[PDB]
């Protein structure tokens, strides 16, 4: 039972120090996520990631791998309350916006933090998202977190972690707690490690994009937009150099002599027409390359910025990078075994046709019972 | 560090009878 | 080109004379409390056949109060090595600031000087000080400190005050342990190469930043190594009623936007706390 003895004590020895309430994210990453919210391409991808995950519908349900005959749906009334809160979080907040904040913070920092206020009997009351930038956490002596610090001076709620909290006789908590869902990385260090974010490896191209675009705006206003650099010689009696100017200039659309030829008798004036291309100021070729980098690093098929690419973007990066980690984090500590949080795949409008044909063809097979024909395409029982 | 001495208490017994 | 993860630091704390003093928590920055100076005498052994009485003399109730002092500091960086480094200067400095605050609070509650620092019981000098006698050697009158004196001082505590621990340096403890009787035997731990009795049971809490009378463990004293009479040796007090420590708010850290000129990003850190001495009759100081 509860080993309480993890091999994560390798770091509290000297690499770390207990009882310090260290921050979870470096200030550099916080600022990096901030300026990336106004960057055109970065913001575009970030709002896309949050948007699509915000479209999925929640529900509590039986898990398929239910070998636990001793179901952990302790009361079946905590589950209905859990269903209520999953669809209606803390007042002035919907489940959709909760999903948006969770997946967004997961994309910018690689973490998910929440808050629960279970009343007295495993019945969850409300759920709050936590600002990942200004969230501090405090470690135990063995290997893990014991409390979370949230606020600098006034707000000092030492919210206990899920591992250490007043539990029921069955295992469910009775008081408040937090989650701190984490994304793993190299060298283990389950929580002592550095974040795992696409923002790590996009620093250079976004810096290039800003530099090249700044060059574009500047050269737009500052390069003369005039043509026909005409030049005379120092033998032309300024007083008639005006009229030859008035002769050439007064040919504009809607002029005195507009569209007629220009005759200069004697004192041959010499015109040269400037090119002023101004058609590659943003460096089109070394701009779309960097756009493809900051879009591909977020896991976005370029075609999105045809339907097969949408199917890929949904079921190659969105599903197993924001949907599976969020559900297992919730399913880990929000309800007992046998029951867990599930989202209906058929709510995604892009995969409806795919589910349709797969269901249709499976209908044709015969060496297969009806229940497993169901379970292979959702439809529990 | 320079070599520091290790002076310890000697045979301390009396405070009330001087020897003749 | 093979940078390791080794971070040898090699710096020490003291012990902590914090779990000894009575701890109290206050929210506001000014607390106040009553005290009974003396009950006074009421009623005498009057004679008989005297239809009268005497009013005696009433007692005295005083009303004292105390503030809590703040402790603050500031530190900045350059945001360039902070970005390019292979370490975490932020956490390093947070740890260093907490360490400095702890050691400063300890030394203040010990030896604080009046204004804007809690008056330590050392500088208070209202704990009765018992000074030990000097010894004779070859006619010279060098001062000394014996196990006899140590036992006398630990025993002379008033019994009705309660159980009282003692505080003293490990150098003093080693000096005590390495005593020799007349012929050659050790006084404590006869014939086991070391004397290490259970401290918690002998009620002797140990620390490392007391005045340490044996300078650098180099003042045993037979010639020019005398204890330099007038040096603190040990203290013994009912600490749960002699010195109180008031706590208001733990350490807090805050970036200072403004003043950060885009080159050196700056944090500030702060705390508030304090201490005082109540009835400084419980408590004595053994000195050379």
């Amino acid at each position: 039972p509860a080993p309480s003895a993890n091999p994560a004590k390798i770091f509290i020895r000297r690499f770390f120090s207990a009882g310090v309430a260290k921050n979870v994210v470096s200030y550099s990453n916080v600022m990096a996520a901030q300026r990336a919210m106004e960057h055109p391409v970065a913001f575009r991808c970030l709002d896309k990631l949050g948007l699509t995950v915000q479209s999925v519908k929640w529900d509590v349900g039986k898990d398929p791998q239910n070998t636990q005959v001793g179901d952990g749906g302790m009361s079946a009334s905590q589950r209905k309350a859990l269903q209520q809160i999953l669809q209606r979080p803390n007042p002035t907040m919907s489940g959709a916006q909760l999903r948006y904040s969770a997946a967004l913070s997961w994309a910018c920092f690689g973490r998910m933090a929440f808050k629960v206020s279970v009343m007295s009997d495993g019945s969850v009351n409300a759920i709050w998202p936590l600002g990942i930038p200004f969230l501090k956490q405090k470690f135990d002596r063995y290997g893990d977190v014991e409390s979370f610090q949230y606020g600098d001076e006034a707000g000092k709620e030492t919210i206990p972690s899920f591992t250490k909290v007043e539990k029921n006789d069955k295992g469910r908590p009775i008081k408040n707690y937090a989650f701190m869902i984490v994304k793993p990385s190299i060298n283990g260090a389950m929580n002592f490690d550095v974040q795992n974010t696409p923002l790590q490896a996009i620093g250079v191209p976004v810096a290039l994009y800003d530099a090249l675009m700044a060059r574009a705006i500047d050269s737009a206003d500052g390069t003369p937009n005039s043509k026909w650099l005409v030049t005379a010689s120092r033998d032309l009696d300024d007083g008639q150099a005006k009229e030859v100017k008035e002769g050439i200039e007064e040919t504009k659309p809607g002029g005195d002599n507009g569209g007629e030829i220009i005759f200069i008798a004697g004192t041959d004036v010499k015109v040269q027409e400037m090119k002023n291309d101004l058609s590659d100021i943003h460096s089109k070729v070394p701009l779309d390359d960097q756009a493809r980098t900051i879009a591909g690093n977020f896991g976005i098929p370029i075609a999105l910025l045809y339907d097969e690419s949408r199917k890929a973007f949904f079921e190659d990066t969105i599903e197993p990078g924001y949907l599976t980690p969020l559900e297992d984090g919730f399913s880990m500590f929000l309800c007992g075994a046998g029951y867990r949080v599930i989202f209906d795949r058929d709510s995604i409008p892009a995969l409806r046709k795919s589910r349709a044909d797969i269901a249709a063809t499976y209908d044709k097979v015969t060496f297969i019972t009806e229940e497993e024909k169901r379970e292979v395409t959702g439809w529990p029982a | 560090a320079a070599p520091s001495r290790l002076v310890q208490p000697g045979c301390f017994i009396c405070r009330g009878v001087a020897v003749s | 080109p093979q940078v390791l993860a080794l971070e040898v630091d090699c710096n020490i704390e003291c012990a902590s004379l914090l779990d000894l003093y009575g701890q109290i928590e206050v929210s506001r920055s000014t607390f106040t409390y009553m005290k009974i100076a003396d009950y006074g005498q009421l009623g005498e052994y009057t004679c008989d056949a005297k239809c009268d009485a005497e009013f005696g003399e009433p007692g005295n109730i005083r009303h004292l109060e105390g503030k809590t002092y703040d402790y603050r500091g500031v530190f900045c960086f350059n945001r360039k090595n902070l970005q390019e480094a292979n370490y975490d200067f932020l956490s390093f400095m947070i740890g260093a600031a907490q360490r400095s605050h702890r050691i400063n609070r300890n030394q203040a509650l010990m030896i604080g000087k009046g204004v804007n620092e809690p008056k330590g019981w050392l500088t208070e000098n209202c704990f009765p000080v018992f000074q030990t006698l000097p010894v004779d050697v070859n006619g010279t009158s060098t001062p000394a400190f014996l196990a006899q004196d140590w036992r006398r001082f630990v025993t002379s505590f008033p019994a009705e005050y309660g159980e009282a621990r003692s505080v003293m340096h490990q150098n003093v403890f080693g000096y005590l342990a390495a005593m020799v009787d007349a012929n050659g035997r050790f006084l404590f731990g006869d014939g086991d190469l070391t004397f290490t009795p259970d401290l918690v049971r002998e009620r002797i809490r140990i620390s490392n930043c007391l005045p340490d009378p044996t300078e650098g463990n180099t003042k045993g004293g037979t010639g020019q190594d005398a204890f330099a009479a007038g040096s603190f040796v040990a203290a013994q007090a009912a600490w749960k009623t002699a010195f109180y420590a008031v706590e208001k708010r733990p350490m807090f850290f805050e970036q200072y936007e403004g003043g950060s000129s885009a080159w050196c990003v700056k944090y500030q850190f702060g705390a508030e706390d304090g201490g005082f001495v109540g009835c400084c009759e419980h408590g004595r100081i053994l000195q050379i």
